[PDB]
Order: C-alpha cells, then structure tokens, then sequence
RNA sequence: GUCUACGGCCAUACCACCCUGAACGCGCCCGAUCUCGUCUGAUCUCGGAAGCUAAGCAGGGUCGGGCCUGGUUAGUACUUGGAUGGGAGACCGCCUGGGAAUACCGGGUGCUGUAGGCUU
RNA sequence: CCUCCCGUGGAGCAGAAGGGCAAAAGCUCGCUUGAUCUUGAUUUUCAGUACGAAUACAGACCGUGAAAGCGGGGCCUCACGA
RNA sequence: GUUUUAUCCGGUAAAGCGAAUGAUUAGAGGUCUUGGGGCCGAAACGAUCUCAACCUAUUCUCAAACUUUAAAUGGGUAAGA
RNA sequence: GUCUCCGUAGUGUAGGGUAUCACGUUCGCCUAACACGCGAAAGGUCCUCGGUUCGAAACCGGGCGGAAACACCA
C-alpha cells in the first residue's frame, strides 16, 4: 500500500538543517574528487539536480568516474539476501571526503616513517595497534583523607 | 557647530492625481502633471478589482511623477503658497516627511485650458540629508544610522525656518 | 506599542545570517558559483579570473583563482600607481581602466616570461582583437571578467579594462557589444568612438566644450586638471606614452616601511573584572543618589 | 475467502543460509560507464605507448 | 449514550488531537479549569495541595468536571466561596473514537462487521501518567484538613489510584515556602496576580533601578 | 595597530542604542558634455575633487536580546540484553551495559588566506 | 492610488502534500525555441525484466549572456501504455 | 548474522512550547480604538470608573500526519603487498 | 446505515461580471363602494463556513436540515 514514489519518506532526510538554509558555501564545489577515493553519500536538498535515491543516503563508496559536476560512485547497497555493487552518479554538492580513509592513509605513512626510522636505529618498535588492555596494577594514595562515607537517601515525593 | 553633512533637504516631492477611472480624464490629468511639471507622468494601475469605486484590476487608475530638486523647491513654493504657509500637526509622518493636498491645480502657476478639467493632486515631500542614498545603492548598501535620521519635530523645525509657516495643532 | 513586535526574541532565535560578504554587499554568491568554480575533470586545473573593481577615487584590476583557503591573487594593477609614469590626473576614468587592465596584462605576462610572444596590439586601435596561442610556445593566459555588482551595460570601465588587458596580450572571450563604441539601434561597433574613448577624447571635449561656455564651471571641474597643466590637446599623446611606458617596464616594486612604533590607535576590549567593578560601581552610586534624596 | 498480505518473516533467515556475500573485489574494474572522451584518449595513450620504448629502456638500463 | 470508562480507561493509542486531520470532535465536558478566588494574590494563599496520580491511564472529560464540581462544592462549604482558589491541571486533548454497531436485531442490515472499522469521534478524554497532578488547590495555611477532604472526595471521581500530597511549593508558584519570603524580601520575586515573576540578576540596569526605588 | 580588493568558514560575525576614529583607504559629496538608463542623473552609467567623517565603515561600550560554549537539570527521562521478579491489571522494581533535553547559573562576542597600502 | 519605515520570507513558485528557494527557483522586462537531432551507460520499481520517470556524460545543431556559464521542457517527488 | 579502533548516516524514545507551526488555562501591567459604556461626564466622556479588543512580561496543559535540542539499539565504509 | 438530489423576495419557481416570472404587499386611478381592470413602487447573507478566482448564488470541500432510492440469501 505504499507508494513507490523516489522521494517517499524523505521529509526530513532531504529537509536542511536548522538555521543553514540558502546559498551551499562554495568549498564543496572546491573539494576534488580523484578516482578510486572513498566519499560519503549524503544528499542535500538544496540541489535537486544529480540527488541520489534515498537508500544511499548515509552510505560511503568509491569514485570511478569523474565528469563536470558529478561523480560516479561504486557503493554497495544489499538487496533481499544480496549485496550488489550499484554505480550512481552523483552531483559532487551530495557527497564528501571520507575521514576513515583519510586517517587510514595517515596511519600508512606514519607507520611507514617509523618502519624507516627504526631500521636506521636498531631497536624494534609496534605497528599493529592493540584493543585496550587491562589496567595495570597502580596504588591509589589517600593523601591522609579519609574517603568519604556514602549511604542512600531517604525516599521523599517531590512532584 | 553643526556638520554641514545634516543639513536638511528635499529628496523628492511625488506628485499625485487619483483619477476614479482610466480614459479621457486620465489622459487630461497626465496632460495636467505634464504641463505643471515640465516632465512626463506615469500611470498607476488599480491593484485589486472593487466593485464600490467601479475599478478593474490591471487598470490604469491613477497617475504620478516624482519631482526632484530646483523644480521640486518651487512646485512645494507654489503648493504651500496655495496652503497659505500652514500645515496640520497631523501632516507629519513619524519618519519626517510630510504632504498635502491641493483641491485646484490652477491656483498655482498654472492656467486654466478649456480641453483640462479642475484636477486636485497630493503633494508628498520627502526631507533627506547629504548621505540617504547609501540604503538605495547597488553595491554596499546599508542602513543610515539612527541619530542621521529624521524626526517628525525635526521636520516641523525645518518647515519653520524654511517655509516661515505655522504648525496648527490639529 | 500595539502592534506585535516583528523583532521579538524568537525572531532573533530563528535567524539565519547571510554570509557575510552578502551582509556586506560586495559578493554576489550566484555569479561567484558560476564564476570561480572549476570542472570536477579538470581536477587542480586553475581557473583564472580578472577581477575589475572601480571605486570612487581608483580602479582595483587583479587576477585570482579560488582556493577553498581563499581566492589566490597572482597579479594586481592599480590605477593610482599611473602616476609613476605620464598619466597623474584624471584616474578612475575609461582610459586610464585601459592603461590598468593594459599594466596588470603586461606585468602578469612578464611574470609568466611570456612577452616577445604575446606582444599584444601595440597599436592602440578601438577594434576587436583576441591573441591566438603560437604553436610551438606556451599557450595564451586566458582568464575570464569578474565584474561583480556592476551593471554591464555599454561603456562601462569594467570593459575599459578588459579592453586593455586583451590588448595587452590576454586571451579573455569577450564581444564588442558592450564597449562605447557599439551601436544599440544599427547593432554595429564604430571602433573609431571606442578608440576615442580609449584615448580620453571624451573627456578632452568636455575641457574644451567647457571653456568655451563657462568658465569657472570648467574651473571648479578640471580643478587638479589645471595643476601641472594637463591639457585637451596632449591628453591623447599622454596616453600614449603612458601605454608605451607600460610596454617598457611593467615590473611592480614595493616599497618598504619598517620603522614605525607599534602604537594602538583602538580602545581595547574590556575585561570581565571591569565590567563587573563598573557595574557595582553604577549600583553604589544609584543607591548613593537615593539616599541622598 | 480473506488471507495473508504481506511478511518478511523467515525471510533473514532465508538470507542467511547460504550467506549474504559481498561482490568479489577483483583487481583491473571494468571501465563501463567512464566519460567517453577520457575512454578514448585513454584508448590513444595505451596505443601509442609503443613508441618512446627506445627511451623507455634506456631510462631502465 | 456513553459507554463504560472502562472501554477507554488505557493509553492504548497515539495521541489523537482535535487538528485538521480530526474534525468534527464534540465539545469537552469540563470547560471551566480555574475555580474560587482567582484573583487572589499569593501570598494570600500560602498552603498548595495536589492530587497526583499514581497510574498511566486516560481520565475522561466527564470525570474531569466531576471530580471538579465535587472539590468546588466541599471547599465552599468548608472553606466559603473566597477562601480557596482551584486549578485543573488535565485538559482532555486526546480523542476517543467509538465504531457504533446497530443495537438491533440483524447483521443484515448493512452492519459490515469489522470492515471499514475506523471510528467516529466519541469524546475526550485526558492522558495522566504516574506521578502527574491531576488538581491542585491553595489556600490559607489552616485550610489544610479541608484541602486534603476536598482532593479524598474528589479522587473517587476517578478509576485509577491517586494520591494527596501537600507540596513544599508556596501557593501555586515553582519556588519553596522557606525560600519564598527572603527571596521577595530581597526581590528575586516580584508578585503579579497569582504568580510571582522571577527577576534573574542579569539583564539591562534600567530594569534594576526601576526596582530599589 | 589597522584598512582596501578578492575570499574560506558563514551570528563568538546578527540586532538595538551610545562613544571614539591619527594616516592612507573606503565612502559620503559635486556635475550631466560624452557612454548609458530613467516619471525623476534618486538608482544605474559617465566626468570629477570644493567640502565632510554627519552617515556607511572600523574599534569599543550595554549587570542588553540573540548566538556559541560549559555547569546544573541528572546518572534523572529514555533505552540493548535477562529472569518461573512483583502486581488482577495498569504498570513498576532489580541485574547487564548505554545515556538525554528545558527552566536555572556561568564564560565568550569572529578566526583566517592571497595581493596591495597607511601607521617614526 | 502616492511616500517613508519595519519586515528570514510569516508571500509566490499551475495543482495534493512534503521538501527547496531572497541582488532566488519568486515579480517585471529583453531575446529566444535545449519541449530540437543522435549512440550508449546509469538510478528508481525490480526478478536487478519491461514500461514510465529521472540522473551523469559524449557527438551535432542552436538559444541566451560581456563572459564564466546555463539550457536538450516545467525547482524536486505523480501526471501514463506491449 | 561478532567485537574493537576510526569515520560518517538518521529524527524514533525522551524532551520543548517564558523557541517556530497548530491546540490551550488563568490572572497581572499598559495605553489607542465604530468595544460595551458611564453612576453627577452632552457642555473640550468638564471628568475618569468598569468591561472589551490590542500589546507586553508571565502562567496551566498538549501533538501520528509539530519542532530548537536529542539518545539506546541500528545502517555504511576503512583497518595495506 | 449506503448512494443520490435539493436549500433563491411572504408563497411557488427561473437563473462566474449590479438576480427573473406569477401571485402576494404598498400607493394613486376607475366605481356610490368592493372586486376586476389601469398606472407606479417596494420586497430577497441566493441555507452556514472555508477555499479557487480580480470577481462566487453559481465552481470545489465541511456542516445544518429536507427529499428520494436500497436495506437481499439463508
Ligand atoms: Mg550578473
Ligand atoms: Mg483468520
Ligand atoms: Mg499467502
Ligand atoms: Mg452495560
Ligand atoms: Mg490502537
Ligand atoms: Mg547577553
Ligand atoms: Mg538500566
Ligand atoms: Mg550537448
Ligand atoms: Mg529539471
Ligand atoms: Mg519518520
Ligand atoms: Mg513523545
Ligand atoms: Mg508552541
């Protein structure tokens, strides 16, 4: 009983945020878009030209193709009991570079100057970040404080 | 001890005859601001469509013309001599500019021509100081400030020293 | 008051600010689109604009590719640097828009080490001319007009100097429908008018139609006019010169200025112990003045 | 006469069955749906690549 | 006409308003909310309390005028027609709807069963949840008794469970009976009809000094 | 320490009123022969340089409104998972993790890129 | 009818509603026919079939503007047929 | 059919209405009007008493087809030859 | 209950750009008088509300009523 309209449920998926209505800043037309970097779909509503489709909103891909005022984007969208890789092109106003892969990238590089650096001076050194450990054993000073006592209040209705 | 840059003048002076309907008496009361003010009048088309005053929307209704410096002082000459130098209270808008009516347009200046009626017009002058354009222009534009504005009892003021007239508190 | 204050407080809370060039008037965001951005596949490929701006004593000509920082600015020409060579009186006009737009073409092509190639039209002429690229060399600088907010209808000092810089070797697409010399009833461009106006011979027939009606009027005019003796008849052969002192020596030097004590000229912003202490102080002296009665 | 509309139960486990696998991330993407323009100046570039391979190896050696 | 509250006793909807999608919603049963003395200051009526619900349930807008008829008529007995002032703190904006079936003898006629079932606006009722107060009543401090008799007549008004609970509040405003003296008496309050204004100290000067004068 | 041209982020930048502004500048300002537009040289376009910082503009101020950021609200509301927990129910408590928002009370009031000036 | 001031849009954008929009996408003028000729790719429903609708390109021929550009119908979500 | 670390996405629960849009209770303070009027005001309501409307600051209660703010759970991507 | 239609001077009725006809009512004639007849006039939020429209009695929705037709097989 639904209908099967492009734009059904998008009220405030495609709707501005508060207060930043009008003219899109003109860094987003500035941002560049190479092949094969990842960028987050997010479809802003100003621009109705170029919009992708409401089940891409919120999801990341990677550019393919580039052309004047759009790109093409691989992402993955799970249909039924499949993922299929869909290609949409996209006006560069509804997508955005991601962060994950630009610190991903970061950490490459930091690493691999540390990889140089410590086959220069000898001494072995970690990569591969670990999970939190557990806390080390440490003592806890009073500093000639008594901790303080705590018990539970009374119950009282308030309002 | 005061700026020359606050001296009070006329911006415009907007000359007005409201015609009920379009046609020949239209086309006379053009004819009338034309010859008053040596400079063609536009016409002014009804908003709306009442059925009181007899008038369609989109149809020309009234007519105007804007009068602007030397012309303007002796057409406001001519007008408060018609007034006799003397203006209501009333007459003065909170913003500080002012206006008139004038019931015959041949008492002043003006002759009467058998082929133009007996026309009465509004008088609407609006007071300014050097520096009031900058709220009109393209590039820039902005506010005058508040103490660069004019007040009702500053144009009062300026309508006494100038024009010697008398204010009725009415 | 009767009336319901528009300007309440929820007015204000749902308020959405311009950008603040648009506050200020001076950018026009829908053509700065249009203008500055560049082509997704043409990646970091610079864009380049020729931003003329005429103010009321001097004419701004600069050339700017945006970046997200900011615009880029790689070349400036002002027209009040003219008096270092012939012209000196009379800025802020079409000819000397020309002899800006023509200095900011020559320096940027200097620059850019582009001036046996891509000498331009030396002689000054009111025709259309657009540079071609030579094969086998380095390819036109080509950039486009940033007028701003001006309104561009024929005659205007924006294409006064666009007219001088494609004169001087830039490849900006243009048409001649604009410049002084167009005709808006036969649609024909004279090319003799615009060259008329190129060289300030409109102005020269102004001193001239003036001095022989009245002269205090043509006094109270040209006043800077009559300093140094600027005259109807050697304003064209001014110009002139003053182009081919542009050809010459479009180099900018700067001029240095180091020895000046740093003296604030600003009140600076109080702190939050003073206006505590100036509060208490205006409470004291309310509750001083009620006691006295 | 009346009967069930519409379900998705079952339905993820049904999915999940056999597994819901992503697309096979392989090496050298097919080109379909690049600019044209830049497919056959790409086209041009790879042809004429031959030449230059004189200089090529001498850069190598 | 009406039937049992107990057929719409519980939240079991969303909040249904009187709007522009629901129309043709008859008028509520209680439509006055404020009783007794009014205009009365407040310090004139220390002593505020409240009847509070200790159940999530929907009480209708007959019960509402009710429980407020019975409160009204016990506290002018006690208390006489100015000593009290009143107020109702439900307002019944939730629309409960009603499917009319034919009480008569035939499903032939046209009665479709439960095809096409959505209901006819039957009335309103008020959405209370646990710990909300359903009446409050300020009086003089010495009224107590007579307040707490009032509320314990009124609550058999209603189906649920509810409470009677002399607040710490002075009279009907948001600010403790302690602290309401001193912070008159230093004019953080100032008095208007049955509230008080809270003057906070921040603000233009001018506003200070139309006050201390 | 500032300004101008072009900007990026787009109120910590806005709004109201008041005070101050050296030098460049930006302006207000003067005029309509030419270019160009008007009912009107008001706007736009053009040619200027007598006067003025009165206004715009810049800086500062306001127990200012707004905005921004904190505290409180509050481990409250709400919530993932659990029980052969309680209760006639309505609902509620506990275990296991996560965790808000008003009112109220503080602090702040643009940062900055390119190019070019002024400031002994 | 004429004038000034305030006015974040509380108007308008053909229609239902929602989104979007201020030297706009609204209003008024000027010039026009990109509502034209073509091949593919893609999105939406989806079985990843079709129709319909839509997005980004590419090749012509044009319109407009000083130009950057924008335009192959209507600001977007419907208005249709082996 | 998992977590962790980064990084986006969202508008439900809650909350809010002295914030927009709708709904809504009661007082308080002001001063114009085709509000009623008002007792002795026609005489310039010589007067100023009340009730309206209006404005201002507050106040009670709300929203599936309202919203500034905004969870938990959740969805995408990345964690290299 | 479902579906359809109607609402206009006092009465019965016609009919997107200042509401018709007939009877009724008022006034003056004719007659000794009434009636008939003759000459004039007045009389209607076009049921209520909202919307489209420059403009609504009309066009479109909601409500007040009124009027028809269905309301079967067990
Ligand atoms: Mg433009
Ligand atoms: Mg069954
Ligand atoms: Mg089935
Ligand atoms: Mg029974
Ligand atoms: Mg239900
Ligand atoms: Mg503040
Ligand atoms: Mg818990
Ligand atoms: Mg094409
Ligand atoms: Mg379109
Ligand atoms: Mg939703
Ligand atoms: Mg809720
Ligand atoms: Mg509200």
């Amino acid at each position: 009983t639904n209908t099967k309209g492009k734009r059904r449920g998008t009220r405030y998926m495609f709707s501005r945020p508060f207060r930043k209505h009008g003219v899109v800043p003109l860094a987003t037309y500035m941002r560049i878009y190479k092949k094969g970097d990842i960028v987050d779909i997010k479809g802003m509503g100003t621009v109705q030209k170029g919009m992708p489709h409401k089940c891409y909103h919120g999801k990341t891909g990677r550019v393919y193709n580039v052309t004047q005022h759009a790109v093409g984007i691989v992402v993955n969208k799970q249909v039924k009991g499949k993922i299929l890789a869909k290609r949409i092109n996209v006006r560069i106003e509804h997508i955005k570079h991601s962060k994950s892969r630009d610190s991903f990238l970061k950490r490459v590089k930091e690493n691999d100057q540390k990889k140089k650096e410590a086959k220069e001076k000898g001494t072995w050194v970690q990569l591969k970040r670990q999970p939190a450990p557990p806390r080390e054993a440490h003592f806890v000073r009073t500093n000639g404080k008594e901790p303080e006592l705590l018990e539970p209040i009374p119950y009282e209705f308030m309002a | 001890k005061e700026n020359p840059m606050r001296e009070l003048r006329i911006r415009k002076l907007c000359l007005n005859i409201c015609v009920g309907e379009s046609g020949d008496r239209l086309t006379r009361a053009a004819k009338v601001l034309e010859q008053l003010t040596g400079q063609t009048p536009v016409f002014s088309k009804a908003r709306y469509t009442v059925r009181s005053f007899g008038i369609r929307r989109n149809e020309k209704i009234a007519v105007h013309c804007t009068v602007r410096g030397a012309k303007a002082e002796e057409i406001l000459e001519k007008g408060l001599k018609v007034r006799e130098y003397e203006l209501r209270k009333n007459n003065f808008s909170d913003t500080g500019n002012f206006g008139f009516g004038i019931q015959e347009h041949i008492d002043l200046g003006i002759k009467y021509d058998p082929s133009i009626g007996i026309y009465g017009l509004d008088f609407y002058v609006v007071l300014g100081r050097p520096g009031f354009s900058i709220a009109d222009k393209k590039r820039r534009t902005g506010c005058i400030g508040a103490k660069h504005r004019i007040s009702k009892e500053e144009a009062m003021r300026w309508f006494q020293q100038k024009y010697d007239g008398i204010i009725l508190p009415g | 008051g009767f009336v319901k204050v528009v300007k309440n407080k929820a007015y204000f809370k749902r308020y959405q600010v311009k950008f603040r060039r648009r506050r200020e008037g001076k950018t026009d965001y829908y053509a700065r689109k249009r203008l500055v951005i560049q082509d997704k596949n043409k990646y970091n490929t610079p864009k380049y604009r020729m931003i003329v701006r005429v103010t009321n004593r001097d004419i701004i000509c600069q050339i700017a590719y945006a970046r997200i920082e900011g615009d880029m600015i790689v070349c400036a020409a002002y027209a009040h640097e003219l008096p270092k060579y012939g012209v000196k009186v009379g800025l802020t006009n079409y000819a000397a828009a020309y002899c800006t737009g023509l200095l900011l073409a020559r320096r940027l092509l200097n620059r850019f080490g582009m001036d046996k190639i891509y000498e331009g039209q030396v002689e000054v002429t009111g025709d259309e001319y657009n540079v071609e690229s030579i094969d086998g060399q380095p390819g036109a600088f080509t950039c486009y007009l940033d007028a701003g907010l001006a309104r561009t209808t024929t005659g205007n000092k924006v294409f006064g100097a666009l007219k001088g810089a494609v004169d001087g070797g830039l490849s900006i697409p243009h048409s001649t429908k604009r410049f002084p010399g167009y005709d808006s009833e036969s649609k024909e461009f004279n090319a003799e008018v615009h060259r008329k106006h190129i060289m300030g011979q409109n102005v020269a027939d102004y001193m001239r139609y003036l001095m022989e009606e009245d002269e205090d009027a043509y006094k109270k005019q040209f006043s800077q006019y009559i300093k140094n003796s600027v005259t109807p008849d050697m304003m064209e052969e001014m110009y002139k010169k003053a182009h081919a002192a542009i050809r010459e020596n479009p180099v900018y030097e700067k001029k240095p200025k180091k020895e000046v004590k740093k003296k604030r000229w600003n009140r600076p912003k109080m702190s939050l112990a003073q206006k505590k202490d100036r509060v208490a102080q205006k409470k004291a002296s309310f509750l001083r003045a009620q006691e006295r009665a | 006469a009346k009967s069930k509309n519409h379900t998705t139960h079952n339905q993820s486990r049904k999915w999940h069955r056999n597994g819901i696998k992503k697309p096979r991330s392989q090496r050298y993407e097919s080109l379909k749906g690049v600019d044209p323009k830049f497919l056959r100046n790409m086209r041009f570039a790879k042809k004429h690549n031959k030449k230059g391979l004189k200089k090529m190896q001498a850069n190598n050696a | 006409g009406r039937r049992p509250a107990r057929c719409y006793r519980y939240c079991k909807n969303k909040p249904y308003p009187k709007s522009r999608f629901c129309r043709g919603v008859p008028d509520a049963k209680i439509r006055i909310f404020d009783l007794g003395r009014k205009k009365a200051k407040v310090d004139e009526f220390p002593l505020g309390g409240h009847m509070v619900s200790d159940e999530y349930e929907q009480l209708s807008s007959e019960a509402l005028e009710a429980a407020r008829i019975c409160a009204n008529k016990y506290m002018v007995k006690s208390c006489g027609r100015d000593g009290f002032h009143m107020r109702v703190r439900l307002h019944p904006f939730h629309v409960i709807r009603i499917n009319k079936m034919l009480s008569c003898a035939g499903a032939d006629r046209l009665q479709t069963g439960m095809r096409g079932a959505f209901g006819k606006p039957q009335g309103t009722v008020a959405r209370v949840h646990i710990g909300q107060v359903i009446m409050s009543i300020r009086t003089k401090l010495q009224n107590e008794e007579h307040v707490i008799e009032a509320l314990r007549r009124a609550k058999f008004k209603f189906p649920g469970r509810q409470k009677i609970h002399i607040s710490k509040k002075w009279g009907f405003t948001k600010f403790n009976a302690d602290e309401f003296e001193d912070m008159v008496a230093k004019k953080c309050l100032i008095p208007d009809g049955c509230g008080v204004k809270y003057v906070p100290s921040h603000g233009p000067l001018d506003k200070w000094r139309v006050l201390h004068s």
